[PDB]
């Protein structure tokens, strides 16, 4: 996890070969490639109380709201088992108004 | 690790925060605090300088 250690991303995996006098290092790495830019948020606020994700961050696709992990985009519908709660939308600069999906009572028709 | 891409500073602030093993709404809840102490601090090293 050491930045450039192994090479330019992130360090996957390495070989070794043997040289005159010397070694060679094959450094395998991820690097991220064509993103795109989104609206983005901290928190979100229903019921009077602020929601955190999990992991990922919430991202707007310009009227929706997801949350995705955070080095490759792939975004799914906020619930309860995506986030965590914690106080009330008051606090957090930036806080923004959506619908968090519990899927519990809508098991329970 | 490629090519830059934006973040807001609050937001960074977070990620960092949980690599030390603090939850993020302990950044999100105490922003105001915690910048007026980084800017105190930074404020104290040209003075020592
Ligand atoms: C953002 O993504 C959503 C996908 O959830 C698009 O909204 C539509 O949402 C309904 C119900 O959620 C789906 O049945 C549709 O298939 C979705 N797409 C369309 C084209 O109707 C929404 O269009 C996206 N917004 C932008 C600006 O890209
Ligand atoms: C990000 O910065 C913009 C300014 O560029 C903020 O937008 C302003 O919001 C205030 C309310 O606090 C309004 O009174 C201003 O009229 C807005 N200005 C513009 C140019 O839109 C925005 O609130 C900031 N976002 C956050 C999360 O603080
Ligand atoms: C997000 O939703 C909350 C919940 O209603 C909004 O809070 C209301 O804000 C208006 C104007 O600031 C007040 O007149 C109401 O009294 C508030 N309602 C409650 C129940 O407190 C909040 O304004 C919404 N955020 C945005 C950006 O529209
Ligand atoms: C955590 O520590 C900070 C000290 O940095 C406290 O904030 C200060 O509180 C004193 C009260 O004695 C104020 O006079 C200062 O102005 C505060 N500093 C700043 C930068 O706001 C804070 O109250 C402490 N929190 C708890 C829960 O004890
Ligand atoms: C994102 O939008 C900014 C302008 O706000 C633009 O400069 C940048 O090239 C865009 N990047 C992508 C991947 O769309």
């Amino acid at each position: 996890k050491r930045v450039d250690f192994c090479g330019k991303g992130y360090h996957l995996m390495s070989f070794p070969q043997s040289a005159p006098h010397g070694v060679v290092f094959l450094h395998v790495t991820y690097v991220p490639a064509q993103e795109k830019n989104f609206t983005t948020a901290p928190a979100i606020c229903h019921d009077g109380k602020a929601h955190f994700p999990r992991e990922g961050v919430f991202v707007s696709n310009g009227t929706h709201w997801f949350v995705t992990q955070r080095n490759f985009y792939e975004p799914q519908i906020i619930t309860t088992d995506n986030t965590f709660v914690s106080g009330n939308c008051d606090v957090v600069i930036g806080i923004v108004n959506n619908t968090v999906y519990d899927p519990l009572q809508p098991e329970l028709d | 690790a490629g090519a830059a891409l934006q973040i807001p500073f609050a937001m960074q602030m977070a990620y960092r925060f949980n690599g030390i093993g603090v939850t993020q709404n302990v950044l999100y809840e105490n922003q105001k605090l915690i910048a007026n102490q980084f800017n105190s601090a930074i404020g104290k090293i040209q003075d020592s300088l």
